[PDB]
């Protein structure tokens, strides 16, 4: 009869399609995760200043030189956990691990804080030479993410890279310009009193300045976004305690 | 044989004579690489969906054949999405929703219903390939102009030295925004209907 | 491994979604009883289905499925079906696929309308209505250098029922034919040799069926008369294939069997006391003869009649004697002919030029009321265009001119 | 020749049907009246463009530094050659000339490039060349900064004339504002040249914000003319002593020009009234609500009026007969929507300091819908058999 | 009472002096064939035939039973036909006084006559063609009935005659015509007039209404829009005061009454005044020696809705009650479009002429400008008093959207109603043609 | 419902469902011939989006999200099948046949849902709700803001095209070409908002 035949044919089609789909999905999951890990590690190495081309090269160099770690923002001290596979964005999104910021503290307009951060130590030999701090904040059109590599004295920036901005190309997207990113090398994050001193100077910073950086031409709103990002994260509410610990030495 | 595959390219174009398959066609054309990958994905999905639907139209239950064909299309699209995420991650990241939206693409459903339900498997497969080529023609010809004039690149290769690199060309901003796709499609249709008057619409 | 759950979840989701559609959300407030769809107003061929689904599914079950391209939804609107019962829901997207009058009088798109209440509708059926006669050819000879007459007997003694101005449908098993395979009298040899048509040939093997008018009129019994013109490649491009069926009829012999079908036609005259005018030329002579005979001999109508014929030369008009006899037996009829290609040896040039020019200059130029009479025509397309343009310029209304698509 | 016989003279024709007597007005007179109405704004814009440039130059440079600068730019050394001076004490004539050497090239390029497309379309379609291009070109030339590149101006006018107007059949057929369409093309294609601090004053090496870019930062306390160190006042804003687009600055001049075309019955007073109503209502609502952070919330309506392109757009470009609503009832709603959108984009959207162009382009999409809403009520009233 | 705010009193010079004087002798009259909407004639006469007064000349194929009759006794001298042999006019040369005669009645009996008797008398006498129908402005079919008949006892066209002066000469005839219409009406008879007094009928069916304002106030279309809105299901009949006088005279004396009183006026008329002429008179003979030298245009009717009277059409139309003459402006003027017109008329305020109130213009037939697309600066709303969207209606008409013109109200209009909209168009469109073309399309379906 | 209106404004204006993401064009450019049909079609799309987006959010969070059924198991690859099936079911019956109460409502917008059951706009809205880590805290803000934008855009285009009967577009550009140009201009107009400063 009809109903039995239609049920049978639907049964068969569903079984075949489900088997194929499940096999394909489960087979490739590890390779997809590997691709994502490679995508992150490439940017981390590029910020660290280690030359690397190819999947094998990236993997071997990241395993050899980098050491992810977890940091508790409240006390700026390390904690134990799965640092390599941590997901700070998801931690911020969730309600248990993360907190709501207040309008007084939310300088960068991020509106939530993960409460446990991940930082990457760059190692040559047994010692440590740099620490790479992921920072992010709101620009004009979208949320902007970047890595800042600071030397082991806790004051001198070794490099900066914006890897997800989404601003307007050519006007606000110049944060990704190599000529602009090259200005950060050698600048000092803190003054003699140990407070934030990075300033995005509108109209260009004075030549030879130890704290100023040229602002983006015609993109003062994105410059303000960057300034707010660094004001929040360099402050005592963000990475300030951990940076004081780093400056104390023994990293 | 080859007439079936080649005619939809310009005689019965999916987007230039009918208005099927524009949703992703106009959203994934800021990069020629993404346009090309989307064209290949649509070819794959349409061809195999038509083949499988044709293989079973004799026993398909007339009452609910829509669900059967939609399930086949969705399974094929899921497999395609997994493969792209596994082997072309850099491109799959850029497509985002539009790889999934192939399920609701009008071309795949229309060819399945109209031709595969009443045609032999190999002819249906060839028809799917031809319709995919017709779709890809518009995709690539929009992407070429948009990429070239908005970033001076083709497939990511530098062609026009930009001012930011010490060159002489200043990229156009509109080509990276939606309205440029509308304008390019409209003028493409104008040129096609000028060089092939048989497709002009009547005033009444 | 552990993919049994991955498969199971998809399976159960699909089956739940399907059974939900089949079960209809646990409660329907429609009648839920069996409902009846009626066709053409009689019990037979009706369909009974429970409420739910489009009317197109009931129509498909009835076997009269209608075009529903693009999945319906009013995309192009070919799903129109006449509905005879009371009024109901008509969607706003249907109100432009039909005229403003049709928007109210029961015309609706079946692919969109749904089986929700007892319904009555109308659609054509058994359109073929075919009955045929196994007719046998009697004789065949050339009336003009490009036209031949054909006589064929009819079984059961009587002529196939037909109306003046109609057409019959003729069938024949075709084969390859060469123009040297049939001959012409000497009076047409004079140009058959000059054009050397004997070298032409055509290749066909499939059956052929076509509609053709008759030259006879209903009062003739047991015989149908018609004339055919040869489809020869144009002199400006002889490479065009010759006409397979025209060559077939021109080459086949007497005693051959061809079956007449569909003798009804779709164009006819009507009973109006107004004066009537006829113009003809070439192959168009047969319908004009049919009408003239049906009105003057069978009907013996009192209305005024006249007829002009457009020939190329003396080599292209035929059986003027029948029209002379018609004019002799009745004084309310007249006959004329004109030469569009007069030849010196014809030694008679009573009328020359195109048919429309002679018609206007001799009759209508001084006529009392051109608009108070009806016109019938046939012939080459350019003669037809000239005639209709001339009549419209003379001011005759559209409805009074009657045009046949085949031209002749 | 043909060019003169079609422009200067009247065709010398007669009526062949219906009304044997005709009104004296015509499209040519309407368009020429509109074209003449912006002359005060044009001249004051040239004067202001020269004055601001001279002030900024004399603020930044002096002596041989100024001499090297003037010798390096053709505007400056042509002004010097033609008798004008770049000194701090330059008279009104030198400022007018320096503004002319910026405005005139832009106007000529716009006119020639747009006329090329106009003539091409009219010739190919066998039409007669129309007259509205005279208004289109001058408005487009007046609503752009003094420092636009000529190739950008040509691209903008090409887009505006072709895509927005000629594609639909010419004058009276389009549904969108051509000048605003071209300005928006430039706005979204090349933002760096039509926004920021670097483009609104034509002094080389000078960088300074403008009135609305300063209020959004610091309120009325931040309104300061950096070139001279004085504070911008409401009278300065009203008269037109502030930087900005060439012709937008002078609210007094724009009012003087628009009064004539409003009195003459060419510009609809209903649209202007609706714009004013919407602007006043929304601005006063924002003032009442207030805000701790957004400084734009406290700008009053009489400050909204004089800053930016509000006056120019309202008077001369919100009244385009073809784009606006065709019903008297719908015109009020059209103007109200334009004003509301302008104030809303000014106050709430942080990316742009002004919103007149976008507001007008948005209201052009919905004017036909207001027309439909009105006409449907009229049709229902008719079916009631009281109309 | 009812006040029309929007409109335009055209200030053209040469206003007639409202005094009636006997006109010049007329030797030829004609029946114009193109002024009757949608009629196909069937000629009952041929050149050379002797015809009496009220003798049938032809009848309409599409309106069975309607008969058009001669206005004078004489001989058929010409029959003019244009393109596609469309009838242009049938000319009769006056001679003798033979006439067809009908029944008589006393003034007391008219209000009680049978509708069939009235209709047969009117159709036989040929006066049945005075009636027109809204919509479609056609002559009503004989077997049809209407519930509202509109009598137009006011005239506001430029240089128009004063209806009171004419009516006061024929008070009894006017009253008798009103009484007959009261029996014909099957409903009410509306006598639309100005604020002055007129002869009055005692029947309750007849109602007097008062309209005030500029020109549009005098049109039967406006009267219907305000008193009895028309549609496909409600059709009203329109007649004018002189035709009412003719009806009264017919039913009083049994013989057709064909006299008329028409204003002869215009910029180029030496002595504007009212002239007593015959119906269908030859304008070429009426205007003889009445005009200044030069090239002029003679119009049958007002300058807003008249017909150019040249050659075969040089005869007074049946529905027209005035003759207008004005010069032909063929000259070209240097920079004429830019002059500060102190003597140029316009409904806008871009000319100096509007400042001089009371000024009167010697207008010509020029088209000030050339054809252009519509740019709606909003002139139409100044001159349309009706409750419609004029710009949308006119754009629909121009686009050929007949199905939407009916929605917007095209069924209520006539070519005379859009005269001012045509007048004030910056694009120099002619909207009567478009309205008639759309109305034909609407009528030729059903 | 209210989480923050800067999300609604952005989705209405800059990332508009129709004029920016090209979602639903195959019927947006076809049904826009007349205003009366487009109005009801847009209202139906509004309601369908508003109801479907939160429902699919809940289903994804409860079943298809990684874990959420049993630890260490992720069914997220069934997203497409589940979303399409749920969209089909939640309309094809649960409105098409469900709307028996309010007959004047059913004959008003219930006649348009059979066309939207497989429209790409619905699936794109759900896919966006998933691709961006939204929540039932948003619940309806995103879906409602997207549906209202789609309805507004289609109604505006229908009005423009009705007003466009007076145009004289070139023969080769008649129809699809001029419709595409009009849509591009409409998007250009719609690009006027991106956020809100409270
Ligand atoms: C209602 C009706 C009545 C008819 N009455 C008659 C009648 O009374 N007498 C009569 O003789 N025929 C009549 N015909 C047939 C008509 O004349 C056809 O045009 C003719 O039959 C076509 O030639 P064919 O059938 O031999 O060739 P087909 O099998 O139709 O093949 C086409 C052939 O015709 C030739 N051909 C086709 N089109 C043209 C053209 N435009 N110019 C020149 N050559 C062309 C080609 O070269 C080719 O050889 C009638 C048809 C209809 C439908
Ligand atoms: C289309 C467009 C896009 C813009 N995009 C950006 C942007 O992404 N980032 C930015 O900082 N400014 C951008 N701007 C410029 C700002 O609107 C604003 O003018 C600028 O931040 C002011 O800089 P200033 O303070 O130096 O004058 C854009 C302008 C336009 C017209
Ligand atoms: C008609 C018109 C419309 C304008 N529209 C905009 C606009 O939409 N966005 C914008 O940023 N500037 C626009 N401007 C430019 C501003 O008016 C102004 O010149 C510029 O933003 C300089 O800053 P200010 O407005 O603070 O003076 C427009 C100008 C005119 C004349
Ligand atoms: C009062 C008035 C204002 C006008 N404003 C504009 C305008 O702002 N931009 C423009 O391109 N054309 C303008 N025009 C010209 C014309 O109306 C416009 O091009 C139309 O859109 C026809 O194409 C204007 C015309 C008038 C009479
Ligand atoms: S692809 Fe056709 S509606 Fe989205
Ligand atoms: S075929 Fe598409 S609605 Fe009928
Ligand atoms: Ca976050």
């Amino acid at each position: 009869d009809s109903i039995k035949k239609t049920l049978f044919v639907v049964i068969a089609l569903s079984l075949v399609c489900s088997i194929i789909v499940s096999a394909a999905a489960v087979g490739l999951r590890d390779k997809q995760k590997e691709n994502a890990a490679l995508d992150k590690q490439s940017k981390i190495l590029q910020v660290a200043g280690i030359e690397a081309k190819g999947s094998k090269q990236i993997v071997e160099l990241f395993n050899k030189s980098i050491e992810p770690r977890l940091v508790d923002f409240n006390t700026g001290d390390f904690v134990e956990g799965d640092a390599a596979n941590y997901d700070q964005r998801k931690a911020a999104k969730e309600a248990s691990e993360s907190i709501k910021l207040t309008a007084e503290q939310d300088k960068a307009k991020i509106q939530r804080r993960a409460n446990v951060g991940v930082v990457y130590l760059v190692k040559d030999g047994d010692k440590t030479s740099k620490v790479i701090l992921p920072v992010h904040g709101n620009g004009l059109w979208s949320m902007m993410y970047a890595f800042v590599a600071v030397e082991t004295d806790g004051n001198t920036v070794s490099g900066l890279t914006y890897y997800e901005q989404g601003e307007t190309p050519g006007l606000g997207g110049e944060v990704e310009n190599p000529a602009w990113r090259a200005q950060w090398v050698g600048k000092k994050l803190f003054d003699e009193n140990h407070k934030p001193a990075i300033k995005i100077v509108k109209g260009g910073a004075p030549q030879g300045s130890e704290h100023g950086v040229d602002g983006l031409s015609g993109a003062t709103l994105t410059s303000n976004g960057v300034q707010n990002t660094f004001d929040f994260w360099l402050g005592d509410m963000g990475f300030g305690p951990f940076l004081t610990k780093v400056r104390d030495g023994g990293l | 044989l080859k007439k079936s595959v080649l005619a939809p390219v310009l005689d019965n174009n999916p987007i230039a004579l009918q208005v099927l398959g524009v949703c992703s066609a106009l959203a994934v054309t800021t990069k020629l690489e993404t346009a090309f990958v989307m064209t290949l994905a649509v070819m794959f999905v349409t061809a195999l969906s038509n083949f499988f639907v044709s293989l079973i139209r004799n026993h398909i239950p007339n009452s609910v054949r829509i669900i059967v064909q939609m399930a086949i299309i969705a399974s094929l699209v899921i497999v395609v999405d997994q493969i792209l995420k596994a082997y072309l991650y850099d491109i799959s990241k850029q497509l985002s929703v539009f790889v999934g939206l192939i399920i609701t693409n009008c071309i795949v459903m229309g060819r399945a219903e109209a031709f595969a339900m009443k045609s032999e498997p190999i002819p249906s497969f060839i028809d799917g390939i031809g319709n995919g080529l017709g779709y890809g023609f518009v995709l690539m010809t929009v992407g070429f102009f948009r990429e070239l004039l908005g970033s001076g690149k083709l497939f990511g290769l530098e062609v026009l030295p930009l001012i930011s690199n010490g060159g002489w060309y200043q990229p156009n901003g509109l080509m990276l925004l939606a309205p440029s796709a509308f304008f390019l499609i409209g003028f493409m249709i104008w040129a096609i209907r000028t060089f092939k008057p048989e497709q002009v619409e009547a005033k009444e | 491994m552990s993919t049994i759950i991955f498969g199971v979840v998809m399976f159960t989701l699909i089956i739940l979604a399907l059974v939900l559609v089949i079960l209809f959300a646990k409660s329907k407030l429609v009648p839920t009883g069996d409902i009846t769809i009626s066709i053409n107003g009689d019990p037979e061929k009706a369909i009974v289905t429970q409420p739910g689904g489009k009317l197109l599914t009931a129509l498909a079950g009835a076997g009269v499925f209608v075009s529903s391209a693009c999945g319906g939804g009013g995309s192009c609107g070919q799903c129109r079906v006449k509905i005879k019962s009371g009024g109901g829901d008509i969607l706003p997207t249907e109100l432009d696929h039909i005229s403003k009058g049709e928007a109210r009088e029961g015309e609706r798109l079946a692919c969109q309308v749904a089986v929700k209440a007892d319904m009555d509708l109308e659609l054509p059926e058994e359109i073929f209505g075919v009955k045929k006669w196994e007719c046998t050819v009697i004789s065949n000879d050339n009336k003009a250098t490009f036209i031949k007459e054909l006589k064929l007997a009819i079984p059961d003694g009587e002529s196939v029922p037909f109306r003046a101005g109609g057409y019959i449908q003729i069938e024949a098993p075709a084969h390859h034919v060469k123009y040297a395979d049939f001959d012409v009298p000497e009076k047409y040899r004079g140009d058959w040799d000059k054009f050397n048509l004997f070298r032409y040939e055509s290749k066909v093997d499939e059956p052929i069926i076509r509609a053709y008018s008759m030259a006879n009129y209903p009062e003739e019994f047991g015989i149908i008369m018609l004339n055919v013109r040869i489809a020869t490649p144009p002199p400006n491009n002889p490479n065009v294939p010759p006409g397979q069926m025209s060559s077939y009829i021109w080459s086949l012999k007497a005693g051959d069997k061809c079956t007449i079908s569909g003798p009804f036609g779709e164009f006819f005259a009507k009973d109006t006391d107004a004066e009537m005018v006829f113009i003809g030329g070439g192959a168009g002579m047969a319908p004009m003869r049919s009408h003239i005979f049906d009105q003057l001999k069978r009907l013996k109508s009192k209305r005024k009649m006249s007829y002009w014929y457009g020939a190329r030369s003396k080599r292209e008009m035929f059986y003027v004697e029948d029209f002379d006899g018609l004019a002799a037996e009745n004084d309310n009829f007249v006959w004329h002919c004109a030469l569009s290609d007069p030849q010196p040896e014809d030694n008679w040039t009573g009328y020359t030029g195109f048919i429309h020019n002679v018609l206007y200059e001799n009759y209508l130029k001084d006529h009392e009321a051109p608009e108070d009479c009806e016109y019938y025509m046939c012939g080459p397309p350019m003669m037809n265009a000239a005639v209709i343009n001339m009549l419209k310029n003379l001011g005759v209304e559209e409805e009074n001119i009657l045009l046949d698509d085949f031209g002749g | 020749y043909e060019a003169a016989a079609t422009l200067f003279y009247t065709p010398g024709l007669v009526t062949k049907r219906s009304s044997h007597v005709r009104d004296s007005v015509d499209l040519k007179r309407i368009m020429i009246m509109v074209w003449l109405a912006v002359f005060p704004a044009m001249f004051w814009g040239m004067y202001n463009a020269g004055g601001q440039a001279i002030a900024a130059l004399n603020h930044l440079y002096s002596g041989d530094q100024l001499a090297a600068i003037v010798a390096g730019n053709w505007h400056y050394w042509l002004t010097e050659m033609l008798g004008g001076t770049m000194s701090s004490d330059a008279g009104w004539g030198s400022k007018m000339l320096l503004g002319a050497t910026y405005f005139l090239p832009i106007y000529a390029t716009v006119f020639i490039v747009g006329g090329f497309w106009e003539v091409l379309f009219c010739m190919v379609r066998k039409h007669e060349v129309n007259e509205g291009f005279f208004v289109t070109s001058i408005l487009f030339a007046l609503i752009v900064p003094p420092t636009l590149p000529l190739w950008q101006a040509a691209l903008g006018i090409t887009f505006g004339v072709v895509v927005a107007k000629e594609v639909f059949g010419g004058t009276g057929r389009n549904f969108l504002n051509p000048a605003l369409a071209g300005r928006a093309f430039l706005f979204f294609a090349y933002p760096a040249q039509i926004s920021g601090d670097l483009v609104w004053t034509a002094a080389d090496g000078y960088s300074g914000a403008t009135a609305l870019s300063q209020w959004a930062q610091g309120g009325a306390g931040a309104l300061i003319n950096n070139a001279t160190g004085q504070t911008i006042t409401w009278m300065d804003a009203f008269i037109g002593n502030i930087p900005g687009s060439i012709g937008e600055v002078s609210t007094l001049a724009l009012m003087i020009g628009a009064a004539f075309i409003v009195y003459m019955g060419i510009a609809s007073w209903r649209i202007i009234g609706g714009v004013m109503i919407g602007m006043i209502l929304l601005s006063t609502l924002f003032n009442v609500i207030g805000s701790d952070t957004n400084a734009m919330f406290n700008m009053p309506w009489h400050w909204h009026l004089v800053l930016g392109g509000f006056a120019f757009g309202m008077f001369f470009m919100a009244t385009d007969p073809v784009s606006a609503s065709f019903t008297n009832s719908g015109k009020w709603a059209y103007g109200i929507l334009i004003g509301v959108m302008c104030v809303l984009i000014r106050v709430v959207n942080p990316a742009y300091p002004e919103g007149m162009m976008l507001a007008i382009l948005f209201a052009n999409l919905f004017a036909p819908l207001f027309d439909h809403v009105v006409v449907e009520r009229n049709i229902k009233r008719r079916l009631a058999r009281y109309g | 009472m009812i006040t029309i705010k929007k409109g335009l009193d055209l200030p053209i010079a040469g206003t007639p002096s409202q005094v009636i004087s006997d006109g010049k002798a007329i030797k030829k009259v004609a029946l114009l064939g193109e002024e009757y909407v949608g009629m196909r004639p069937t000629m009952h006469v041929r050149v050379g035939d002797e015809v009496k007064k009220a003798q049938i000349l032809f009848e309409d194929k599409k309106n069975p039973g309607v008969k058009f009759t001669s206005p004078v006794s004489g001989k058929v001298v010409e029959i003019n036909r244009g393109a596609k042999r469309v009838l242009q006019s049938v000319v009769i040369e006056v001679a003798g006084d033979d006439q067809v005669t009908f029944d008589k009645f006393e003034a007391n009996q008219l209000a009680s006559l049978n509708r069939d008797a009235i209709k047969t008398q009117l159709v036989e006498s040929g006066l049945w063609t005075a009636f027109r129908t809204r919509p479609f402005s056609k002559v009503p079919a004989i077997d049809s009935t209407s519930e509202a008949i509109f009598v137009t006892a006011m005239d506001t066209n430029p240089l128009a005659a004063e209806p009171t002066v004419v009516i006061n000469e024929q008070s009894e005839a006017f009253v008798a015509g009103l009484d007959v219409l009261s029996a014909l009406t099957t409903g009410k008879v509306y006598v639309c007039k100005k604020g002055t007094s007129l002869p009055r009928s005692q029947q309750p069916n007849v109602e007097e209404h008062v309209f005030d304002g500029p020109h549009p106030a005098g049109l039967a279309g406006t009267h219907m829009h305000f008193l009895y809105p028309v549609s496909a299901d409600h059709v009203a009949w329109s007649i004018n005061y002189q035709d009412v006088i003719a009806v009264g005279q017919l039913f009083l004396t049994g013989e057709l009454y064909t006299q008329r009183v028409v204003s002869l006026a215009g910029p180029v008329v030496n002595k504007p005044r009212l002239v007593r002429t015959v119906m269908g008179a030859s304008l070429e003979q009426l205007v003889d020696s009445e005009i200044m030298p030069g090239e002029v245009r003679i119009i049958s009717g007002s300058v807003l809705s008249g017909t150019k009277a040249t050659g075969p059409h040089a005869y007074l139309g049946r529905y027209h009650l005035q003759v207008s003459v004005l010069r032909e402006g063929r000259d070209k003027e240097l920079f004429g479009w830019a002059m500060p017109g102190k003597n140029k008329f316009s409904v806008t305020r871009s000319f100096l002429g509007h400042l001089f109130k009371g000024q009167v213009y010697n207008m010509t037939t020029t088209t000030n400008g050339s054809d252009r697309s519509m740019v709606p600066i909003g002139n139409y709303e100044k001159v349309m008093p009706l409750d419609m969207e004029p710009t949308l209606l006119l754009r629909d008409l121009c686009a050929g959207d007949s199905d939407s013109a009916v929605r917007l109200g095209a069924l209520e209009l006539d070519e005379e109603d859009l005269a001012l909209c045509t007048f004030v168009c910056p694009g120099k469109y002619e909207y009567g043609q478009l309205l008639r073309e759309c109305l034909d399309k609407i009528e030729k379906e059903g | 419902m209210e989480h923050y209106i800067s999300l609604l404004v952005k989705s209405i204006f800059i990332e508009n469902m129709a004029l920016s993401f090209f979602l639903g064009m195959c019927t947006f450019l076809a049904v826009s011939k007349k205003v009366k049909t487009s109005f009801g079609l847009g209202i139906a799309v509004i309601v369908v989006l508003t109801i479907s987006v939160p429902v699919n959010n809940l289903v994804y969070n409860l079943v298809l999200k990684p874990d959420a059924l049993v630890e260490g198991v992720d069914l997220s690859f069934l997203n497409f099948i589940t979303f399409i099936g749920v969209i089909a079911a939640l309309v094809q019956i649960l409105e098409m046949i469900l709307d028996r109460f309010f007959p004047p409502l059913y004959n008003a917008l219930g006649i348009f849902l059979p066309l939207i059951t497989v429209n790409c706009a619905i699936f794109g809205g759900v896919s966006f709700m998933v691709q961006r880590d939204y929540s039932f805290a948003e619940s309806v803000v995103y879906g409602f803001g997207s549906g209202v934008g789609w309805m507004l855009a289609i109604v505006a285009l229908a009005g423009i095209r009705e007003k466009m009967k007076y145009s004289d577009v070139p023969p080769g550009l008649r129809g699809l070409g001029i419709t595409f140009i009009t849509a591009g201009l409409m998007a250009l107009g719609f690009m006027s908002f991106s956020g809100v400063q409270l």
